[PDB]
């Protein structure tokens, strides 16, 4: 795969007028993005303390809620268009692929 | 380095000899230390300074302990730390180096001194520890075989490791024993959790001892053994990390409030200086390690830092109450700014050590938030602002993978809040604009998208649309490095785009075209809601900017740009309307959530489209006269808006809030009258709106049950809009 | 080796713990007697 040239997938939306020039942005970034004159009052110590306390509470909430090969694999997956997609037609995110995976990997003093 | 050993003391063969060098001769060292700076030259050319330096260098290389004995032992019996540390600093800054053995002996002696002082309580103990820590970070500058694992293991074995490193975890005392003002009185034993202020303990002791409220301010808790007067808002576990069988013994002492406040100020100042010393010590320790082992050291540091229970609080929290004090507040603030700057430096140094593809989760915030904690505390200080900007730029450039996907959602909120909150300060705005321009250079469009996402929740105690427009306008051009923020960044000065894939300048119009696409991608999503809100807040500012540009210069070419921009915006909005077809579909706390989520995107679309048309339409005729009217919105877009309004009416009678919708009323009574209904193609949109209005009123009239709770003033405004449309065009 | 070293130190200080048991039982009189005097 490393020998072949790079050509990352890019965002494309078909149902737009032909005059719209779609902006150039990576598809993976978009997918992960969608998956998820008077200032006297501000400089008063009380509001500053309140903001710091808010930050501390956020950190406490985060606390309460709580290699190269894998990176290269992901880099190759993003790099090339046909990676991990068997036979170039099965589809890496197809329902039939999920069915095959679940049926094949089904396992059970 | 051959010159760094006692040559003649190493060649001799090794097959006892006792040295008699009384302590009264070692005192002669200090005069020689002073003489190192004496430039007088004898008639034969020998200088006093050269001879003194040679003699003391030879003495240090031969036997460090013998020369540095009369000082280390003497300090124990007297409180002369300042003088000895001054003398040692002069020694360092006059010899210009410390051979491995000399620095080794000095570091071990100083660490042992700290261990002894913590070990055996004494009147001047804490002051001595602070003074020693204030200088230890220089002694550590020249040490060869100091590794994190060995130091941690040995110092933990000593078990008094919480006074040297900051990445030290020690469960604190569970219970505390305190005596009252009198003698032999029944003491009290009280529990201790991990988040207990001394205020609660003081209140409980005060109430339990039957003390009048009038003299409440006259009683303070203090440790007689270590002679410590305690601050109200310091955690119990922090001051007594030792989890021994013996609980610390406190006393409730009475004294004048002023003297108590002064003593508290002094002690907190000394403790903060000690903490700064510890941070400096760690900085020096981690700034001299073979590059091969640096990655392992930084990974270990990150692990211990993450596993520490209350690190973000430790590094962010400050004793705000004492700053207001006029007598001593200024000094405490001036020392805290330095502490925060050193913390930022520590995190940035740690970040660079780690690899560029580290797998990060949400815990990244725990570190990044620290920067925010500093920036909020005092962003008007140039020394901290430039340092923070440089460190953030370094982190962004060093974390290509993370910051290109979801990495700016943690930093930009506080930066935008401060940017909006300090308009009066030109320096802060210019620095933040430079930082934002640098981020835009670094990451191109993804940075802009993440900026929009971060600012959407704060759009109006929030960032106004004008501030966002000003920031984008500043991004539109180049900004000079007024504080030379680029001095501290560690990368090539050209600062070319991080990704090879992306030489263009950010433009507002482009950004709008970029935004609409997001809504097209996932129209029925919260992020689409945020983008719609951003567009609603932004577009009117762009229109006002175009009007101001026209006002500034009357030449025709300005008009040509105005028509070009208007056409581009019209195309973008037409694409948005075409691609948001999904929203056409119609239809206790969960019910409220569904109600609001249904409401927001359609109202935002109506508001944006109606404002755009209302502002532009009239402007077209005047501008053309000043200079073939092009249809701003196609018939299909008009139908899309009409169907969307129909969907809103479908739910309008059931919910009062939908009936009172500002966007819906604006569309009905301020957008229908302006469009030219003369074309039969556009008429069905109006026919559809009329059909729904007729059906709605028939439904209202059918059963009085709905009539009981229905609000009619919105209906009155609705009928007013309908008859206004009828009046404007009789056809 | 670490385990046996720890055990050696622990047993030595356990003998010292017994020594403390004796000595503390001896010394637990003076302070309470002074307490009684203060009360009296």
């Amino acid at each position: 795969f490393e020998k072949f040239p790079n050509r990352p997938q890019m965002v494309k939306i078909s149902k737009l007028p032909s005059d719209f020039t779609v902006p150039k942005i990576r598809e993976s970034f978009m997918k992960q993005f969608i998956d998820r004159v008077f200032s006297i009052r501000a400089r008063n110590l009380l509001e500053k303390e309140t903001a710091v306390t808010k930050i501390l509470r956020a950190c406490t909430r985060q606390r309460m809620l709580s290699m190269k090969r894998k990176v290269q694999e992901e880099e190759l997956r993003e790099n090339h268009p046909y990676f991990d997609k068997p036979l170039f037609i099965v589809g890496r995110e197809h329902r039939f692929r999920n069915f095959c995976r679940v049926v094949v990997r089904a396992r059970f003093h | 380095l051959i010159t760094a050993i006692p040559i003649t003391q190493e060649a001799c063969y090794e097959p006892p000899p006792q040295a008699v060098f009384p302590a009264c001769i070692c005192a002669a060292v200090l005069p020689i230390v002073h003489l190192m700076e004496d430039g007088e030259v004898r008639e034969d050319g020998v200088a006093v300074s050269a001879v003194a330096q040679q003699v003391l260098w030879n003495c240090l290389i031969e036997d460090p302990s013998t020369v540095l004995r009369h000082f280390l032992e003497k300090l124990t019996i007297s409180n002369r730390q300042d003088e000895l540390m001054y003398m040692l600093r002069k020694l360092l800054l006059n010899i210009g180096d410390f051979p491995a053995q000399t620095s080794h002996i000095l570091f071990n002696y100083l660490v042992g001194l700290i261990m002894y002082f913590v070990r055996t309580p004494c009147e001047w103990g804490m002051d001595a520890i602070s003074a020693t820590l204030t200088f230890l970070w220089e002694v550590v500058g020249y040490v060869e075989g100091l590794f994190f694992k060995d130091l941690k293991q040995t110092m933990k074995k000593e078990q008094c490791e919480v006074k040297l490193l900051v990445t030290a975890s020690m469960p604190g005392t569970k219970t505390l024993v305190v005596h009252g003002q009198n003698e032999c009185d029944i003491p009290t034993q009280l529990p201790v959790h991990e988040d207990t202020q001394f205020e609660a303990l003081l209140k409980e002791c005060l109430e339990f001892f039957n003390i009048p409220e009038s003299q409440s301010t006259h009683y303070f808790l203090m440790d007689k053994r270590w002679n410590l007067i305690h601050y109200n808002k310091t955690y119990v576990r922090d001051i007594y990390p030792f989890r021994r069988s013996v609980s610390p013994q406190l006393n409730l002492v009475h004294m004048h409030p002023e003297k108590g406040q002064e003593l508290i100020q002094k002690q907190v100042f000394t403790r903060k200086l000690e903490e700064v010393g510890r941070v400096l010590f760690l900085i020096s320790l981690t700034q001299k390690i073979p590059t091969a082992h640096k990655q392992s050291h930084v990974s270990m540091l990150q692990e211990d830092l993450l596993r520490l229970p209350s690190f973000p609080r430790s590094a962010i929290d400050a004793e705000f109450s004492l700053f207001s004090d006029p007598q001593a507040g200024k000094e405490l603030f001036g020392l805290d700014t330095l502490q925060k700057s050193l913390w930022i430096q520590l995190l940035e140094e740690m970040f660079l050590g780690m690899p560029s593809e580290f797998p990060w989760g949400d815990e990244i915030m725990l570190f990044l938030n620290v920067f925010n904690g500093a920036l909020i505390l005092h962003p008007e200080d140039s020394a901290l602002l430039r340092q923070y900007a440089a460190t953030v730029i370094n982190t962004a450039v060093h974390f290509n993978h993370l910051f290109s996907l979801s990495g700016y959602q943690w930093i930009l909120p506080t930066m935008l809040q401060v940017y909006s909150d300090y308009e009066s300060n030109p320096q802060l705005r210019q620095a933040i604009e430079f930082a934002c321009h640098q981020f835009y250079i670094l990451h191109r469009k993804p940075f802009v998208l993440q900026l929009f996402a971060s600012v959407a929740p704060l759009l109006e105690k929030g960032v106004s649309a004008q501030c966002l427009f000003d920031l984008l306008q500043s991004l539109e051009g180049e900004t000079t490095d007024i504080l030379d923020i680029l001095e501290l960044v560690k990368a090539e000065k050209p600062l070319k785009s991080l990704d090879f894939c992306y030489d263009l300048t950010f433009s507002i119009s482009e950004a709008i075209k970029l935004c609409v696409t997001v809504v097209a991608y996932a129209p029925e999503s919260f992020r689409s809601l945020q983008m719609l809100m951003v567009l609603e807040a932004l577009v009117p500012c762009y229109l006002q900017k175009l009007k101001r540009q026209t006002s500034q210069v009357e030449t025709v070419p300005a008009a040509r740009e105005e028509i070009a921009a208007t056409a581009a915006l019209a195309t973008s909005l037409q694409a948005l309307l075409y691609s948001v077809e999904v929203l056409t579909r119609p239809m206790e706390l969960d019910e409220r959530i569904a109600r609001e989520e249904f409401r927001r995107p359609r109202e935002s679309l109506l508001n944006i489209c109606t404002e755009f048309y209302k502002h532009c339409g009239p402007r077209l005729k005047i501008l053309q006269n000043l200079a073939i009217a092009l249809e701003l919105l196609d018939v299909k877009s008009h139908m899309r808006l009409a169907e969307i309004a129909h969907s809103l009416l479908k739910l309008a009678p059931y919910d009062t809030q939908t009936m009172e919708s500002r966007g819906l009323r604006r569309y009905i009574m301020e957008m229908l009258p302006i469009t030219d209904w003369t074309a039969e193609a556009v008429r069905p949109a109006l026919i559809l709106i009329l059909k729904r209005l007729d059906r709605m009123f028939n439904k209202i009239h059918k059963m009085p049950t709905l009539r009981r709770q229905v609000e009619w003033e919105p209906a009155s405004n609705l009928i007013e809009g309908v008859c206004l449309t009828l009046q404007r065009q009789p056809i | 080796e670490q385990l046996e070293y720890t055990i050696e130190e622990e047993v030595a200080k356990q003998t010292i713990r017994m020594w403390l048991k004796k000595c503390l039982k001896r010394i637990r009189a003076k302070q309470q007697q002074s307490c009684s005097i203060i009360h009296s």
